[PDB]
């Protein structure tokens, strides 16, 4: 599925040190996956709750 | 650039015509050109959300009524009153009156003045008003007056129009090609991301110029080697008419000099 | 060229071949541009999900019969038709029909005329459909005849194949070489974008271009660094030959005037 | 250029003005070329998280105490004392002291010297800290002494003031255009990725850079149109003045020898 | 260059030196060539998932042993064969064997060849078997004694070396500054992209080379403004040395005939 590239990107933890419980689209798996942000750097690949991700990364 | 002869007209359109002839026409040339900026300004800041939600105000962007209670209404009334000013004191003030609807730089003050007074008029069809509205941005273009590099770009363009015919034309060839070899390259696939040639013209048009925003992507190898064929053909295509259009620029530059 | 002499054959080859000749050479140079242009939007409009669903229709793009109600194939049948007649004009009025088939300008016609052909002879294997299809295409390149530009553009490219030949060989090896470098670099990493070099071509042709889709992107430093590296040589690489096929293609373009 | 004649200032500055002259001049700039590249090293890592989470520390980067226990705050000193020193020399032995502070050169020391003496003065509001410790940065600039290229690039881009105004403003003028158009060309859709203008300035100016970072998109028809178009311009626009910048970096570049 | 005069000597010098000499001459050029490009063909699949995971397999990409089962082992030493009996006639047939081992064509051989034997010995630390994997790939540097193109390029490279390093040191500047600028503009955000200024260098030299990947994007509006100036100052920086370096490559193109 060709979403915005907020969608075409692979899970970046960042350079901390943290364990926040973000949620990430996965392309490969077709679907939104947790994963652990250290809460800094990333990129737009980022949710806080999966009900965004699913809506803007799905529709 | 004979002067009106009327002895009030000539002083006029001297005042309006050239800067650099006296203090007071600087003076008014500085006014309409900030006039000009706070036009922009007040346009862009007219679309924020933060003044569009709390507010008429999103058809057109501000509110006509006799109280003028909205900022952006009073700001677009006093730089509709002031270009209407001016462009009645250079029709009244023109030596050719006959000719003075041919120069591109008062079609320019008039596409800038009509729309607040059609607004006006139908306010005492929604895509019309959207349309009007977009055209509203074409005062960014009353610079033109003021600024040489502008009218410079102007003869430029007016110039290099057969270069510009052929880059369209050239690019438009290559969109054509590219796009039909993505979307056969890459078609026998349930996540393809290119569900018909004009939807690939997209990322033709994109790939071609070197933007590349991601949104559409080949997949397969027989598509990565179509876009890799379109970008390379993209980079040829815009660098061939390139240099006569800076040719030209670079003529119509340094001849003021 | 002179004409042919047979005081008929003559007068249709003036009416087929020299727009400027007469008022209906203009008037026939004018349809085949507009039936150029209608096969091309048909051809670009028969993939549209609107038509390809509510459908044979999606190998071929229409259907064969004798009713004919789909519109696609009516119109491509009048595009072809109106081709085929163009192509045995210009053929039975040929003077040296033995030298008409060395020009590329009849390749094209012959190229632009063969699959409707072939699927009609097929109507009375699956890719060699799709392939078929793709070709399909090169009715865009019937354009050349009537425009100026693209005969420019053709012999620009005839003149500068060793440069594009050479262009094509430099990205070749820094492709082979970036990608090398960022598998290598990212390669002992469980989130890396690059299964494999090969993969990495497709990262590499994208840097280098500098269209930067973002798909695949490096992670580790070693992986930046060698995307900085890549992007640098890249641009490099794209800008040694292109100004020679600019210079090229210019000397062939302002040959004319 | 004249000596001081006062038979010590003289040989003060020939040491630390003129690198060739001898051994020790030239082991002077060596030292003060390492100094300043210690010093973009430090300021560089100070921001890493791996120092900055286990560390004030965060505001300033370094910790202002007798005891000096962090090693970003010695190294800071260290290349602050000797900046400081080099620049009390230079100032001390110019022969000119009331034509010393009209040089760029200087006026960049100053500017490198000046944030740590004021950050100390301090210790000794919080966007205006932040606002010094990124002017720190522009201890950069102060390889401009060592390093004739970068002041080549600097008489280029004083000579090409005229054309950089040109290109801000000519890529002004089109963000402004292809911004409201892609707004109001998206501006009926439920889920549109520009709120307003001012936010559809970022996708106009990595359009027309062609950059195309891909968190802004068009997505409608007319959405599309418009990007195209904004890439096109954007390219046009920036490859209008830059053949005349490249011509004035190559005179002064071909200048010295 | 001197032949042989041994008689036998300066038959082999010719035959594996000149291909225009003689049909023998050319046939061992092609089966060179032919060799060179298997080899590259060979050591790019070698890194394919496919026999990766379906197999030292996965350290070296080949497993060394006498029954030779893999094929990639058996093409990489038949590669590496005729590579060794090549260079090992051009040592023995060279007339200067002195100033043999100062051309870089041989040095590219000596590079080329090493990586297989070292292996070899160390089979009869882990980041040394990958740097020396990963330096296999300057094989495809051997196509520059068959290729005139590649040569002219190594001759601009050489010549250039100034301007190369005057862009290097120009990218570098640009990047420290704006990496610094965008990590303080974007740094009061916990959505921040910028977690250090090593960290925004990717982002610098991605914006600076219009690649724009995406993976790294301003959100504060501080940072949509060093995006902006981050962008048009690389293409100004890359556009800078790039007209001479290209001037470079056409006075060494154009020097052949
Ligand atoms: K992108
Ligand atoms: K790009």
């Amino acid at each position: 599925g060709p979403r915005r590239k907020l969608c075409i990107l692979h899970r970046n933890p960042g350079r901390c040190y943290d364990k926040i419980p973000a949620f990430y689209y996965n392309q490969k798996k077709k679907q939104c996956e947790r994963f652990d942000w250290s809460g800094c750097g990333g990129n737009s690949n980022r949710f806080k709750t999966i009900e965004e991700c699913r809506r803007t990364c799905i529709g | 650039r004979p002067l009106p002869e009327n002895e009030f007209q000539r002083q006029v359109w001297l005042l309006f015509e050239y800067p650099e002839s006296s203090g007071p026409a600087r003076i008014i040339a500085i006014v309409s050109v900030m006039v000009i900026l706070i036009s922009i300004v007040s346009f862009c800041l007219e679309t924020l959300p933060i003044f569009r939600d709390e507010n008429s105000q999103s058809t057109i962007g501000y509110q006509q009524s006799t109280s003028f209670t909205d900022p952006f209404f009073i700001v677009e009334t006093l730089c509709i009153i002031w270009f209407s000013f001016e462009f009645l004191v250079r029709f009244f003030a023109c030596p050719s009156k006959a000719g003075f609807f041919t120069n591109i730089m008062n079609i320019i003050d008039i596409v800038a003045i009509i729309p607040y007074f059609i607004t006006l008029g139908t306010e005492l069809s929604l895509a019309i008003l959207r349309v009007i509205r977009l055209v509203r941005v074409f005062r960014i273009f009353k610079l033109s007056r003021h600024s040489k590099g502008l009218q410079i770009l102007g003869q430029t363009l007016k110039a290099s129009m057969r270069e510009l015919g052929l880059l369209i034309f050239f690019l438009f060839i290559g969109v054509i090609l590219f796009s039909s070899a993505v979307y056969f390259a890459e078609a026998d696939e349930r996540d393809s991301q290119f569900p018909s040639i004009p939807d690939a013209f997209w990322w033709a048009v994109v790939s071609m110029t070197t933007v590349g925003y991601g949104d559409m992507v080949p997949t397969t190898i027989g598509g990565k080697i179509v876009g890799s064929l379109c970008a390379i053909a993209g980079v040829l295509t815009i660098a061939l008419p390139v240099p006569v259009i800076v040719s030209n620029f670079n003529y119509f530059y340094h001849r003021e000099t």
